[PDB]
């Protein structure tokens, strides 16, 4: 999918979720390279789970790019290729 | 598809290859040999198996000389080993005519280590299956080096190969731990063949034969030779004094 | 000194210490000065990377025409700049030409001026090649003569640009084309065209990415289509989902865009005569937050004479209100 | 020693075709998505610039490298083999024509020469066609602004506006009504961001995007004054400030 | 709760919901209704979703059956059990 | 038919066999390694695993010195990698001798990387397993960083990386440069760089590192060297203490 | 089959209006979906 | 009890991965409500073998005291008619009636995979085993307090659709421990080894190169009979080294996956 | 062991203005450190660092002791859970110094960014430091 199909995702997931006003959604979007509405999911709850290892609470802009990298690819390394230029 | 191993430049999907592995176990298929690094030197040591009572004593020689300080000794099949060292001999001398002064430890390892790689990228020609262990006394300190089929390579305090590397390894382990500060030249000489004769369980059905090679400052002062007359028969009776 | 950044910060302070006609001068004086790379402008000073510098300096003071009485002289300010970009790099050409336009057209000011201005700028298009320029300012241009309230002008520009952007370029700019050709029949009660318009616009809204301004006013004009065949419960939806849009956008837009969708909101409800659905929107804080006027609060009363059925309490706060709910 | 393979990897397929060339286009219509066009005050190239790392550098990285001082090129495929390719094209250049004829070959003598290159690797013994497709432009005293396709296979045509990559389906197919018989150099480059666009799945900016165009000659990038006959090169290629310029004209 | 289906939401209320509720629009319109409604796709992310949403704003009879469920561990069980549904 | 994966041609997929299988023989040694950039100069740090005793870690070595100027870091096999130190070495003196002055650190990552796909593109010879990373100060740029390939693409980076755990490493470095909007590290003194590399690599790899666990080059303005044993402990010792 | 497509999609416009009859509003919206159909994949 | 949370040491940075979506969730459930985040139901186990990844089921029934479930992928494969669907259905049954229940999987290399149906040999009873492992934590069906453990020697044999969140929410890697983590093995498997009061484990630290956390204990059983011979019950030091030498020739087969495992 | 020899650190430091604080004391920070982290719940002494509470109170300004909570809290501080102690130690002079003190305390409450932060709730103390910025708004 593109932006356009995921803003409406993010949004309503973190409406039940607890977040922070300093952490814009809109950041992850441009970062977001075709993914899934699964995959989204999985990001809004690893979120959840380092803020328990940090004692935090609520969802900090930290917490959403830590848990970015980690839960993006699900095969090998970059959709798996390595690089093509 | 089948063919991974046909050829030599193909890599595996693994990302090995099956000619430099198949080259190392051709190492161990072959007499035994050591070596012990020292301060002022280096000290070589071999077992050549003898087949039958034909042989005649002490007119094979195991370990070749290139230039003079040079010694080298290898494990392995043997054309591949005499070609390695007639090889480095050419390297040797053709460096002397030019650059003057002979070429020391260090750098010799890079004549041998380009080489053998050298093999390794085409398919017209097949690697060394033979693992060479040289040294000897350089411009500063001394140096020893093994070289695998592979091509790679270090410094090494020690060097063990052939059939009984497994038992003659772990032996230069507790000499290392004997003389933590340092091990004189002509110690060395009879521990070398105490080595052979622990490792020697292995290869305890056949005759064996001991030729012991050493290079150093204190006594030969830069001149690698062999050992002959009673110092070699000394270094028999100390090592299967223990046994 | 010489750096472009105390020739700014200094010339800002003037505007509120005194006056903003006493900073004026100071961006005047940066056309002979304030020397940069490429080559010139007008011939005094070479500018060239403090041109964006000097741009800003024009947006800020733009805003501020309205108590000087300038609007009659800012309709050869704009095009005077362009002749002036011809010297060096015509890449800050656009910059200039677009930015002015939206800030110009963003202020109150009189529609003879707003049409003057876009006209000239075309007659830079006509005596070169230039296509995506030309149509570009035909768009912002047929839309200063649909607030003119004049279709002759209107349909004349539309009419020109159905033969071109359909046959040659502009797939996303064609849905703003049918969407203001769309507002022209709206005017003149023909729902014909009107309809038409609109469900071209709506055909290639989804087969051509759109923002997010110009999704919200397909679906802000499409409810209000919706009412002459009631059925509001379905018409609702188009200004909730539009609500959501133009809410989104906070700064980036103008509050009366997302005010006055309030006011369709509460309208289609109390047609379907609906007293709760009303109140909660009203007592929402939410809903409301900055956005608040007297004709918001008009349609609460609305609401609580059909609640209470009662015409003598509608009648007293239609006449009161008719200058802002009328 | 030496290469024991002479015989040619290329062979003629049963069905009437050669597998490596066949191949060989599905490597180009995979990766960097590249495009040109060709107006009549010159040519505009432009390539997108694909990010591996998030720390690479891409000042770097020259995605439109220059042949001739008046003819650019740009590529869709690897990159490894188009560097190799025009480093031997830039001295067939100079050795058949700057050291016998004494000035820079033009637009339609120059891409005989880079495709004679390829179409020679498709043939002899020991080595691989190239899996590049390069696009040859640039102008001349003569035959003007002209643009040519190299394609994998050897074989060059000439081209009013084209691209390749992987939205070559959709692109080249929407250059057909945004071409006309009178366009400009700085209307080819609006038409070269909008296609250009709308392919691009990463970031979007000047930093990201390649953007070449063959203007007049100018005397400021020549380097020297004075004399007539060379008022500089065509070739310009703008910079990340000058092509965040034009992104937000559309 | 599930946002970004609205496209494919509508495709399956109007294929669903709106021929259990009047079934008299298609008649009139001449246009034969399908007798359900199937899903394609990358497996693990939807197909959950607006089924879910169907059965809480229909509020009425749903079956809900695994497709290997029908297998039985007796012969004859497995046809008994796929006519009963 | 079944031979799209021996030799290097084009594939039913498009892709190259041999290059991908060359990128899982760099990692044989695995060893991490990362290099950030400071202001005047660029620090390179990179894992030293000695794995027997018998070898002397001094003589052991995976960052080898090409030119004064010009620092180079290998991750992979030995021998790929003095093959191409050697190779490296003869076509960086020979632009001295034919182009009067030293090559920058752009042109010899062009020039290897051109070399490096003649080991491809030819059929009959095969690619290098490892990655040739040269760190060098140039006279125009500066600081840089470029980064080689098996497959011959050449491309700079902020911070280099490489290792199994590259994927780690090069996410924690990621988030210092987009925070602080910076392209390269502002400390002027080349003492601070080391100790600020070393702080992110421990938290990456989640690792104790000691005296002889590590080999850290640094290549200043118009000089290069290697940091001993000493230099790399003092530097472990004042960050234990400040942090 | 896209013409039987923009015919079959032609009804599937009107239920959103509630309406019974197909008017050229259906048409324009059914040609529009079917022809980003075929340029898709 | 034989293993305990001593014994797996060295996978303490792995270790809280598995307190997070086990300890937490059902010690405080209540943690997951206030933030609002969904409590994690599957959780993966992958990585090279011998790393101790069967330890981790051990190591939890020793101390959480919960009632666990072992399901072995070839134990459940038992087929008289569609009996491997039924089976399933019968191992989640016992999840409504005894709340704190965590059902493992151990190494599933075969009804994991994804093994579309083309030809096959009638699959159908591992393709229907697929289908009912994807099912109870995909359907309407709620329990929360079942965790789901799954234990593999690579990623890839595994369907792409149970990989997809909502089903293995949390994958938790165990690769090889690091210079750091291997020197505390080391101290585990030789505790109970009657030896010298002087010893170094430091050496072997080199010694190891892409071992295992089951491979190191390969070198205190094999050093136990280079004593035997000499007749000495406590294992000399440099004996120790002989061993490690000695395992590293053991191998001699693949022992690298990178680019491929996750 | 090294907890015994606390009280006969800093003998200068009660009586003069003591400069040193956060450099004497930081060796006796840094080195506990390390044998906790966030490993053990509770293994170091948290009335060590409460100690700093105890240093400077009357005898000099809240805004010095505020900067140094910052760094405690982005640094581990001997213990993880050494946060949760510090935070009743911060509560227990405010209400026994008062007198010209009253006016500062309002800027110590919004300058302490412990409270502001969410967390886990290890302490219902920090949770009524805001309820007391309510009652000063009462009056």
């Amino acid at each position: 999918r593109d932006r356009r199909e995921r803003r409406l995702i993010f949004g309503t997931i973190a409406s039940k979720m607890s977040l922070a006003p300093e952490a814009d959604l809109d950041s992850l979007i441009i970062r977001n390279d075709s993914l899934s509405g699964a995959v989204i999911a999985a990001i809004m709850q690893e979120a959840g789970l380092r803020a328990v290892r940090k004692n935090r609470y609520v969802i900090l802009q930290s917490d959403l790019e830590e848990a970015y990298a980690t839960q993006v690819k699900t095969d090998n390394t970059v959709d798996k290729f390595d690089f093509y230029k | 598809g089948t063919g991974y191993d046909l050829s030599n430049s193909v890599f595996s999907p693994d990302g090995r290859n099956f000619q430099v592995e198949y080259a190392v176990k051709a190492v161990e298929n072959g007499t035994t040999s050591i070596g012990i690094k020292c301060n002022d030197g280096v000290v070589f040591a071999v077992e050549k198996l003898i087949t039958s009572k034909l042989l005649v004593p002490q007119k094979n020689v195991k370990i070749q000389v290139v230039d003079r300080h040079i010694g080298c000794v290898y494990s392995g099949l043997i054309p591949d080993g005499r070609h390695l060292v007639n090889r480095g001999r050419e390297e040797a001398a053709s460096f002397k005519k030019l650059y003057k002064t002979p070429i020391p430890i260090p750098a010799f390892a890079d004549r041998l280590g380009q080489y053998v790689q050298a093999h390794t990228l085409y398919n017209s020609v097949r690697p060394f299956g033979v693992s060479t262990i040289f040294g000897g006394v350089d411009k500063n300190g001394a140096h020893l080096y093994m070289l695998e089929p592979s091509g790679s390579y270090w410094g090494y305090k020690g060097a063990a190969t052939g059939k009984g590397r497994q038992s003659a390894k772990a032996e230069l382990e507790k000499l290392v731990d004997h003389h933590p500060e340092g091990l004189s030249a002509r110690e060395a000489v009879k521990q070398a063949a105490k080595i052979i004769y622990l490792a020697h369980e292995d290869n305890k059905e056949k005759d064996f034969e001991l030729e012991i090679s050493w290079c150093s400052l204190s006594e030969t002062n830069g001149l690698h030779k062999f050992v002959k007359g009673d110092l070699l028969q000394e270094a028999i009776d100390f090592a299967q004094k223990e046994i | 000194m010489s750096l472009p950044g105390s020739k700014l910060e200094e010339a800002r302070r003037l505007v509120n210490e005194k006056q903003y006609n006493e900073a004026e001068q100071v961006y005047l004086s940066l056309l002979d000065k304030d020397s940069s790379q490429s080559s010139a402008a007008a011939g005094a000073s070479v500018d060239d990377k403090r041109r964006n510098e000097q741009e800003t300096s024009i947006l800020e003071l733009g805003q501020l025409y309205v108590t000087m009485g300038a609007k009659d002289k800012l309709r050869e300010f704009i095009p005077h700049s362009t002749e002036y970009m011809m010297q060096f790099a015509k890449s800050k050409t656009v910059k200039v030409l677009k930015t002015l336009i939206e800030k110009f057209e963003q202020v109150p000011d009189s529609l003879d001026d707003q049409i003057f201005v876009c006209e000239k700028s075309i007659e830079f298009a006509k005596r070169e090649k230039r296509v995506f320029l030309k149509h570009s300012l035909s768009i912002k241009l047929a839309t200063l003569h649909y607030q003119k309230k004049q279709y002759k002008d209107s349909l004349a520009l539309i009419n020109d640009l159905l033969r071109e952007f359909k046959k040659l370029d502009d797939k996303p700019s064609l849905v703003d084309v049918h969407l203001l050709e769309s507002k022209v029949y709206h005017k003149l009660r023909n729902l014909a065209k009107s309809k038409a318009s609109l469900t071209a616009a709506r055909t290639a809204a989804n087969s051509i990415y759109c923002p997010t301004q110009t999704v919200a006013e397909l679906d802000l004009m499409s409810g209000i289509l919706h009412c002459e065949d009631k059925d509001y419960k379905t018409a609702f939806s188009y200004f909730f989902e539009s609500f959501e849009s133009y809410h989104n956008l906070t700064t980036h837009n103008s509050y009366e865009k997302a005010c006055q969708v309030l006011k369709y909101m509460l309208l289609s409800k109390i047609m379907l005569n609906l007293i709760d659905d009303v109140k909660n929107i009203l007592n929402a804080k939410y809903t409301k937050e900055t956005y608040q006027s007297r004709g918001i609060d008009a349609m609460k009363a609305v609401a609580e004479a059909y609640n209470n059925r009662s015409l003598l309490d509608f009648n007293t706060a239609l006449k009161q209100y008719e200058k802002e709910l009328m | 020693m030496t290469d024991r393979y002479s015989f040619s990897l290329t062979t003629f397929s049963p069905s009437g075709k050669l597998g490596q060339i066949d191949y060989a286009l599905t490597a180009v219509k995979q990766g960097v998505t590249s495009l040109g066009i060709k107006a009549t005050n010159g040519v505009v190239i432009a390539t997108e610039k694909k990010s591996s790392s998030p720390l690479a550098m891409s000042e770097t990285l020259s995605k439109v490298s220059l042949l001739t001082p008046d003819i650019g090129a740009v590529y869709s495929g690897m990159g490894p083999d188009y560097r190799v390719l025009v480093d031997k094209s830039r001295k067939v250049a100079h050795t058949s024509y700057k050291r016998i004829y004494g000035e820079y070959p033009p637009t339609k003598l120059l891409v005989s020469e880079v495709a004679k290159i390829m179409q020679e690797a498709t043939q002899s013994g020991g080595v691989r066609p190239f899996g590049v497709s390069l696009l040859i432009a640039g102008h001349d005293e003569f035959n003007g602004f002209s643009l040519y396709q190299v394609d994998p296979s050897g074989s060059y045509f000439p081209w009013k506006a084209t691209a390749i990559g992987k939205g070559s389906v959709a692109a080249k197919t929407f250059l057909e009504k945004r071409w006309n018989d009178e366009l400009e150099l700085e209307d080819a480059i609006h038409i070269a961001l909008l296609t250009l666009k709308e392919s691009v799945e990463g970031e979007f900016n000047g930093d990201t995007i390649e953007l070449a165009i063959i203007g007049d000659e100018n005397p400021d990038l020549l380097g020297y004054t004075g004399i007539p006959t060379d008022k500089g090169p065509r070739f310009r290629k703008l910079t990340s400030q000058e092509i965040n310029d034009r992104l937000e004209a559309l | 709760d599930v946002g970004g289906l609205d496209m494919q939401k509508q495709e399956i209320r109007e294929a669903v919901e709106l021929p259990l509720v009047q079934a008299d629009l298609y008649e009139q319109i001449g246009i034969d209704p399908p007798r359900g409604v199937l899903l394609y796709g990358p497996p693990g992310t939807g197909k959950t979703m607006l089924v879910k949403a169907v059965a809480n704003s229909t509020k009425a009879a749903f079956i809900r059956v695994n497709g290997s469920e029908f297998v039985h561990k007796y012969l004859g069980e497995g046809p008994r059990m796929v006519r009963d549904v | 038919a079944g031979y799209d994966r021996h030799i290097t041609i084009f594939s039913p997929e498009g892709r190259l066999y041999q290059v991908e299988y060359a990128f899982k023989a760099t990692n044989q040694t695995n060893i991490n390694s990362l290099a950030v950039r400071g202001k005047d100069c660029t620090v390179v740090i990179s894992q030293k695993k000695v794995p027997d005793k018998l070898l002397d870690p001094t003589t052991v070595s995976y960052i080898f010195c090409i030119s004064r100027t010009i620092g180079m870091v290998v991750n992979g096999p030995i021998p790929d990698a003095r093959n191409a130190a050697l190779r490296a070495k003869a076509e960086a003196a020979e632009f001295r001798y034919k182009y009067g002055y030293d090559m920058p650190c752009d042109v010899l990552a062009k020039r290897m990387a051109n070399l490096s796909q003649i080991y491809t593109q030819r059929a009959y010879m095969r690619p290098l397993g490892v990655i040739l990373t040269f760190v060098s100060v140039d006279e125009e740029l500066g600081p840089s960083i470029y980064k080689t390939d098996p497959a011959g693409y050449y491309v700079g980076y902020k911070a280099t990386a490489t290792g199994p755990k590259q994927q780690e490493i090069t996410t924690n470095l990621e988030n210092h440069f987009k925070k602080s909007k910076i392209d390269h590290i502002n400390e002027e003194s080349w003492e601070k760089v080391v100790e600020f590399a070393i702080t992110h690599m421990i938290d990456a790899l989640g690792t104790e590192f000691s005296k002889n666990d590590l080999e850290v080059g640094v290549a200043t303005k118009d000089k290069f060297f290697t940091l001993s044993a000493e230099n790399i402990e003092e530097r472990l010792v004042a960050i234990a203490e400040q942090d | 089959a896209d013409v039987k497509g923009v015919c079959t999609e032609a009804g599937m416009y009107a239920l959103r209006e509630r309406r019974i009859h197909v008017t050229q509003e259906d048409f324009e919206l059914a040609v529009g979906k079917v022809m980003n159909k075929n340029q898709e994949t | 009890g034989e293993i305990t949370f001593d014994g797996i040491g060295g996978l303490t940075e792995q270790i809280r991965e598995l307190r997070e979506v086990i300890e937490l969730p059902l010690k405080n459930p209540e943690i997951f409500q206030r933030v609002g985040i969904k409590p994690p139901k599957g959780v993966l186990l992958y990585g090279p073998p011998g790393t101790g990844k069967t330890l981790l089921a051990k190591a939890v029934a020793a101390t959480i005291g919960a009632n666990f479930i072992f399901s072995p992928a070839s134990g459940i494969v038992d087929k008289y008619i569609g009996e491997s669907a039924r089976i399933i259905r019968e191992m989640f049954a016992y999840a409504k009636e005894h709340e704190p229940c965590i059902i493992f999987m151990d190494e599933v290399d075969a009804i994991g995979g994804r093994r579309f149906s083309e030809g096959t040999s009638a699959d159908r009873e591992i393709q229907r085993t697929l289908m009912e492992l994807l099912t109870q934590m995909d359907g309407f069906d709620n329990l929360g307090q079942t965790k789901i453990i799954m234990a593999t020697n690579r990623p890839d044999t595994l369907d792409p659709a149970l990989l997809r969140p909502g089903r293995l929410d949390r994958k938790v890697e165990i690769p090889l421990p690091n210079e750091a983590g291997r020197l505390e093995i080391f101290k585990i498997h030789t505790a109970k080894v009657k030896k010298t009061g002087e010893f170094d484990f430091e050496a072997a630290v080199k010694m190891s190169d892409g071992f295992n956390g089951a491979d190191i204990r390969n070198c205190a059983t094999e050093a136990g009979f280079f004593a035997i011979r000499d007749d000495r019950d406590h294992i000399n030091p440099d004996d120790l080294m002989k061993a490690v030498r000695k395992v590293a020739e053991v191998k001699k087969l693949e022992g690298t996956i990178e680019y491929q495992k996750l | 062991k090294d907890y015994s020899q606390i009280l006969k650190e800093e003998f200068p430091k009660i009586d003069s203005l003591a400069q040193n604080d956060c450099n004497s004391a930081l060796d006796q920070l840094l080195v506990l450190e390390k044998k906790t982290r966030q490993a053990s719940d509770l293994a170091s002494s948290k009335e060590v660092l409460a100690k700093i509470v105890d240093l400077l109170a009357s005898r000099n300004k809240w805004d010095d002791l505020n900067e140094q909570l910052t760094l405690l809290s982005k640094k581990h501080g001997q213990l993880k859970l050494s946060i949760q102690y510090m935070i009743q130690k911060v509560m227990e002079y405010l209400k026994s110094s008062k007198s010209l003190d009253l006016n500062t305390r309002i800027s110590v409450i919004e300058t302490i960014r412990v409270v502001t932060e969410n967390k886990i709730f290890v302490e219902v103390e920090r949770a009524r430091v805001t309820k007391d910025l309510v009652e000063i708004k009462k009056e």
